[PDB]
RNA sequence: AGCGGAGAGGUA
């Protein structure tokens, strides 16, 4: 029956036009499909995901970038990739992934200093959120310390 | 405020300055690779087809964030072995994973076949540039046996 | 209105003299495959050039043959023939010859000079022959066209390729002007028969497209 | 997790045995894959026999496996990390390719996480929820046969494990079967 | 076919070589137009018989 | 700047030696003044300042007077980061 | 200790 | 090989052990490794699977 | 409306309420962009209750995942029309069908890599038509709080702002119905005691089409509101 | 320009302390005072270090001997 | 080599025609062609709207109590507008009308340069006895595509995009001649479609004069 | 500078 409508109108029974490229001008061999679909834009807009962050606000109980859009957070650098610079042998890539571009306060500052002022240096320190940690460990019952 | 100088000056320090990229679910080791930018007008990230089959990521929506390594030492890491030249081999298996997936070989399965009649058959030619000179000009069939010198 | 951002080459960047690679910036958006495949058409298939067309053979009459002490063939003495680069005067066409005898590879040095005849490549193997009672005789006609003429369209036949060119692929790409958004970069790369120059090998297919909007010019 | 590729070699001459398999039927994973970039235990002794193919450290790359496999070689054995014998790691000649570059591992390119990547990651791909007719002409090599022959002259087995091998024309093992406890053998 | 590049010539003309393929692949691919249609899956007339 | 991690169980000499003070009352916020209590889950003289380098009752709001701590309410003025680990 | 920070813990560990 | 990591001790002979104790092959296989630096003799293991 | 339809998308657009369907039949009195007016056919017609069908349709305001709830008359004045008939297109119909996307013009041909894994190209035919060109409604909200050094307010009284961020205001510190602001442009000066006016999201664009303000019952109304 | 670092490899069988190696150099071409030993091409320090490795003249050892020459440098000067 | 002229312009309609060319040599059938599509498509001279101002309308999302469609529908009916000028390169056009009708181009006050070239071209229904729409349209010239976000102030003044180009479909279709004794020449038969605001002989003229300066980018002129 | 927990839907 789409073949007998198609016959109804002037296009060809087997549907497929032969066209032409607009750069070369000459003809695409094995004619091809066109036609008329229907179809829908839907609600995933780029710039409903497009995002980016260079340093914004911090977090409270972790100095630690916020997290979301609507909130101008950072990315998270989640685990799975922290054991895939593991496979790699990036050693201070990983060190300035999760310490200085995420958690010690002193050493951002240093970071910051030295970008505006044209030396690319870390200065390690600790990380916070660890320190965090053995805050709240040592908030139970249990000594916990470093040794020297 | 968005000058025209600062464009100049991002155009400056985009050198050379490569990046990491992550789809993800980040499964095998090659879900972070680097990169280097090349500035677009739009508002998504352009992706070199190969490296798709080895992210696991079509193009149906998928969204990949992007990191930037800042210290010297964490570019000479991403240029020495986070660059995409480098992984084009599995730690799975020897095989590679810079595979030409699906556009290509169709392009490849419509080139290199033979029919047995067509336009050109069993002529003589010195050279693939006659061959290629012959297809531009549209005298001889892309698919049509023929002797040709090689070298 | 009508004012558009007109290139000119940025540099003619070269490997030797038979071949080079012509870049062009920055080409309103668009107009890159514009050139690139109008160029493209023109040298490919439309330049003046001279090549040879027919030549018979002293003792073969008939293209599956062989010849003694001759190392080739003479199916692919014909290929050799397709690579010599030939320069005539304003005759339209004539014919040349090769006799020789003798062990080696008879070259493009053996070719008759004929005068206005002119060979890039005396250095060009034409066949090999192996003993000294071998000998090589044949008869070898140039002529004048204008475009790639195959010999199933066209004593040996030969294909006739007259163009001077041998490969020619434009690869549009993006270029930046400061606050502009898209432009083609149109990067040209182009071997020859080493018969002309890459440069002005482009400036006849210029001047020929010129020549072909003349009633359309409206003066400037 | 805690696995660096720390020294240089072991100085051992454990490891293991490699053998192509044959779950009993035709080859389904061929020596020259299993063998492939991993370094001997000991040399390899060729079936010409007391001739020495390759030394007893060497990476055995494609020519060596070539070689390996025009003179028919039937079982190799080869360090492997199970037997190495490091402490607190794992040496670089009980590893052998790192199979993304062509040479030996670099001291210290931690191939516990890379392994437990490239095992894991094909999970997302897996799935979820008589007789024996001997197949191709060669010799027949039976393992750890205790036997008898009947009446009729046909072969029976007393003991279970018996393990029966049609070896090809050359001398390697290309079919492997189960004879159980009083099987009536033709051959 | 890009295996046996790696194998022979090292790393640079592997990597560079796979870029021609894979523009040359859409070149062919884009000038070749292998589209699909409805008349191009073929129904077998025995079908019905085994049926 | 260091080695190894050890851990342990927890003498009341060792609390005693972390803390800065006997937690007493269980009001925390004012919430009328946003000033915390005397000695609540919150408290200035415990565990230092609100803000930077002030005494809950406002008298040192002087960066001279780093280190001493205050009589009206208490306080040792410090970074408000010290009311962080203590 | 995996990688560039291998060669530092050879620095380290060889210091101590 | 990280499964088969640890491993028990059938006779702790010069060692300073538990016989029914288990504890890593690393650390044992240095423990009776240093050992054999005097003439005495170490521990007999036994690995274990876990 | 979508050629390939189903005979499902004349019942879908009914039944929800994103149209307007004429409960008795008639003829149109009066058609506008506002309102609907409907003369009453005399057999439909109560005896007492003298009445004509009067409907407000809704213009544009906000949907719930912020897009464009609107509703477009389909009639011409002097039309009969039948109880049970749409009247209003509302959002994505046509004609009383269901009409969610647009048809286009498609060809299944592999083009230069660029519809490579499931990617589309699309011809600049289709943005010149603006026939996927959207509208979204984005509704911000600034608030007046009762806080520590007194309330803050809301007047034009601004602190250390450029002047194009002054002129864009009213004299009471409300940007006017209408102002196309851009990204960072200050939409309510909201001062604090010691400056957090409310300002566009970053980087976005758009139209001011309403503002609405409400009020504690014992406060100040300012000359705006 | 860059594509690999394959040569570099070829020079410094680690591919490891290439990196420590041209963090190095180049931490030595950025905050110190030092010119490229290379022509540039506007790069920057990396490509410029890595490239410097391609050509062989730096590896661990010279650097060795220039923070040793250098060093004694500051011994003499030091008097 | 032979030459091409133009042999006719057939004016098969108001809106488009057919141009004819002859001779070609062979092989410059599909350079022209595709070359002179590419270039009707690309940059012709064009005459769109770019502002309309509408009384008492603050915002173009809202409604105007007399006329049955939205503020945004007239915006893209007059987006869809078409109008030829000469003599300047910007203009302003009024349209003032009342009463129960349509609002047909031809209320639009036509000055000396003005020409609508459709007037059959609808723009709105108004509905009610007594009431008006009164605007004001700027319209000037242009090229290509210039959406209203990338070009470079009073709130009543709108903005729409603008469609600067004349031209709606290109085609050409090569074939031989009627050339007098001699062979494998060619005839030339455009067939563009055009608005209305283009005389064909202008756009052929002004589209080879374009890429004729894009050669002459590096020969110089004869 | 002022952003923590639930619960719901979706994205690959
Ligand atoms: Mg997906
Ligand atoms: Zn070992
Ligand atoms: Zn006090």
């Amino acid at each position: 029956e789409i073949k007998e409508l198609l016959k109804l109108g002037d296009l060809p029974t087997s549907g497929q036009i032969r066209l032409y490229d607009g750069r070369t001008g000459e003809q695409f061999e094995r004619p091809v499909t066109v036609g008329y679909m229907y179809m829908l834009k839907l609600n995933h807009l780029v710039d409903d995901k497009m995002h980016a962050r260079s340093t914004g606000s911090y977090s409270l109980v972790t100095q630690q970038p916020l997290g979301g859009k609507a909130q101008f957070g950072g990315q998270r650098f989640g685990e799975m990739e922290v054991w895939a610079l593991e496979a790699y042998g990036a050693a201070y890539t990983l060190q300035e992934m999760l310490t200085v571009k995420s958690d010690d306060v002193n050493g951002r500052t240093k970071m910051y200093k030295n970008i505006v002022d044209g030396n690319h240096q870390m200065e390690p320190g600790m990380p916070e959120s660890f320190n965090v940690l053995l805050k709240e460990i040592r908030s139970l019952g249990i000594n916990i310390e470093l040794e020297d | 405020r968005e000058e025209a100088v600062v464009w100049d000056i991002l155009d400056e320090v985009i050198r050379e300055h490569p990046v990491l990229l992550n789809r993800a679910p980040t499964l095998h080791r090659l879900g972070i690779q680097a990169f280097e930018p090349v500035l677009i007008e739009g508002k998504a990230i352009q992706l070199h087809p190969l490296v798709c089959a080895a992210y696991n990521a079509d193009f149906d929506g998928d969204q990949m964030a992007v990191h930037v390594p800042l210290t010297l030492e964490a570019q000479l890491e991403a240029r020495a072995l986070m660059m995409s030249t480098n992984n084009i081999l599995s730690p799975a298996n020897g095989e590679p994973i810079i595979v030409p997936s699906q556009d290509v070989v169709l392009g490849l399965y419509y080139m290199t076949r033979d029919c047995v009649n067509a336009k050109g058959e069993g002529m003589v030619l010195t050279g693939p540039k006659e061959a290629e000179r012959l297809y531009r000009s549209g005298l001889a069939s892309l698919h049509a046996r023929v002797k040709v010198r090689i070298t | 209105v009508t004012e558009f951002l007109k290139p000119r080459l940025v540099d003619i960047e070269q490997v030797s003299s038979t071949h080079a690679k012509v870049t062009l910036e920055p080409l309103e958006r668009g107009f890159g495959h514009t050139l690139g495949n109008a160029l493209r058409r023109i040298l490919l298939s439309s330049m003046p050039g001279c090549a040879v067309t027919e030549v018979e053979i002293d003792g073969v009459l008939h293209e599956y043959s062989t010849k003694e002490g001759v190392q080739e063939d003479i199916l692919e003495i014909l290929l050799n023939l397709k690579g010599l680069a030939v320069r005539v005067q304003g005759k339209d066409e004539v014919i040349l010859t090769l006799n020789k005898s003798g062990i080696g590879p008879v070259t493009a040095a053996d070719i008759t000079h004929d005068g206005d005849v002119e060979i890039v490549k005396p250095q060009h193997v034409i066949c090999h022959l192996t003993d000294e009672n071998a000998s090589i005789s044949m008869r070898i006609k140039v002529q004048r066209g204008r475009g790639y003429v195959p010999a199933s369209t066209r004593r040996l036949l030969v294909d006739a390729c007259y163009s001077p060119v041998e490969r020619i692929a434009y690869n549009v790409e993006a270029a930046r002007v400061e606050q502009r958004t898209d432009l083609d970069k149109l990067v040209i790369e182009m071997e020859t028969n080493g018969t002309i120059d890459p440069e002005e090998a482009i400036r006849r297919a210029a001047t020929i497209l010129a020549e072909q909007l003349e009633a359309f010019v409206d003066l400037e | 997790q805690d696995l660096v590729v720390t020294e240089d070699d072991c100085g051992t001459h454990e490891g293991i045995m490699m053998t192509p398999v044959i779950e009993g039927g035709d080859v389904k994973e061929p020596l020259r894959d299993r063998v492939l970039g991993r370094v001997t235990a000991e040399d390899v002794l060729k079936p010409g026999t007391a001739d020495i193919l390759v030394p007893r450290n060497t990476l055995l790359h494609e020519q060596w496996c070539d070689l390996l496999e025009e003179n028919s070689v039937d079982a190799v054995k080869v360090r492997s990390v199970v037997s190495c014998d490091t402490d607190f790691g794992v040496c670089a000649h009980c590893y052998g390719r790192d199979l993304a570059r062509g040479h030996i591992i670099n001291k210290g390119e931690a191939i516990g996480v890379i392994a437990a990547q490239s095992i894991g990651e094909p999970g997302t791909q897996l799935t979820m929820r008589s007789s024996i007719q001997v197949k191709n002409k060669g010799s027949i090599k039976l393992s750890n046969v205790k036997s008898v022959v009947n009446s009729s002259g046909k072969l029976v087995i007393t003991s279970r494990n018996t393990e029966l091998k049609l070896i090809d024309e050359f001398g390697r093992t290309k079919e492997s079967y189960k004879v159980p406890y009083g099987a009536v053998l033709a051959k | 076919m890009l295996n046996t590049c790696y194998r022979i010539l090292g790393l640079k003309p592997t990597v560079i070589f796979a870029d021609q393929i894979m523009y040359t692949g859409f070149a062919y691919a884009a000038r070749s137009g292998a589209s699909v249609g409805i008349d191009d899956m073929v129904i077998p007339e025995k079908k019905h018989e085994i049926i | 700047e260091f080695d190894a991690i050890k851990i342990a169980l927890a003498s009341p000499d060792m609390i005693r030696s972390w803390s800065f003070g006997e937690v007493k009352k269980p009001e925390t916020i004012n919430y009328r003044t946003f000033k915390p209590e005397r000695d609540g889950l919150f408290c200035a003289r415990i565990f230092g300042p609100v803000k930077d380098y002030e005494c809950l009752c406002g008298k040192y709001k002087r960066l001279k007077h780093r280190g001493v701590i205050c009589e009206k309410c208490g306080v040792e003025v410090t970074q408000t980061k010290v009311r962080r680990e203590r | 200790p995996a990688g560039t920070g291998y060669a530092y813990h050879q620095d380290r560990m060889r210091r101590r | 090989r990280q499964m088969l990591r640890k491993a028990t001790i059938v006779n702790a002979g010069s060692s300073d052990f538990l016989e029914g104790e288990q504890v890593e092959y690393s650390r044992v296989k240095i423990a009776n490794r240093e050992l054999e630096a005097n003439g005495k003799v170490g521990a007999t293991y036994s690995r274990d699977l876990l | 409306k979508p050629l390939v339809g189903t005979g499902m998308e004349r019942a879908v657009a009914v039944d929800s309420g994103v149209t307007a369907v004429a409960k008795r039949g008639g003829v149109v009195q009066y058609v506008d962009a506002s309102r609907i007016v409907i003369k009453v056919n005399e057999d439909e017609m109560y005896p007492g209750e003298a009445g004509i069908d009067i409907y407000n349709l809704t213009k544009y305001t906000r949907s719930n995942q912020n897009t464009c709830i609107n509703q477009m008359p389909c009639v011409s004045l002097g039309e009969p029309v039948e109880r049970g008939d749409v009247l209003a297109d509302g959002p994505s119909t046509d004609l009383g069908e269901l009409a969610l996307g647009q048809n286009m013009r498609v060809a299944f041909m592999p083009w230069n890599g660029y519809n490579f894994e499931d990617s589309i190209l699309v011809s600049e035919r289709v943005v010149q038509e603006d026939r996927f060109t959207t509208i979204h409604i984005q509704e911000l909200a600034c608030v007046s709080r009762d806080t520590k050094l007194g309330p803050e307010e809301i007047t034009a009284d601004i602190p250390n702002v450029g002047e194009a961020a002054l002129s864009k205001l009213d004299e009471s510190g409300i940007v006017y119905i209408g102002a196309e602001v851009t990204g960072g442009d200050i939409l309510v000066g909201k001062v604090t005691p010691k400056d957090s006016s409310l300002r566009v999201p970053n980087g976005v664009s758009g139209t001011v089409i309403d503002v609405q303000v409400f009020t504690r019952d014992g406060v100040e109304k300012d000359k705006r509101a | 320009a860059r594509v690999t670092v394959q040569d570099a490899v070829e020079k410094i069988g680690n591919r490891f302390d290439l990196v420590l190696v041209a963090a190095r150099r180049a931490r030595q071409m950025q905050v110190g005072g030092k010119d490229p030993l290379v022509p540039e091409e506007n790069d920057k320090t990396t490509v410029i270090a890595l490239r410097e490795i391609e050509e062989g003249l730096i590896n661990n050892q010279i650097l060795d001997v220039r923070e040793r020459q250098e060093q004694q440098e500051q011994e003499a000067a030091e008097l």
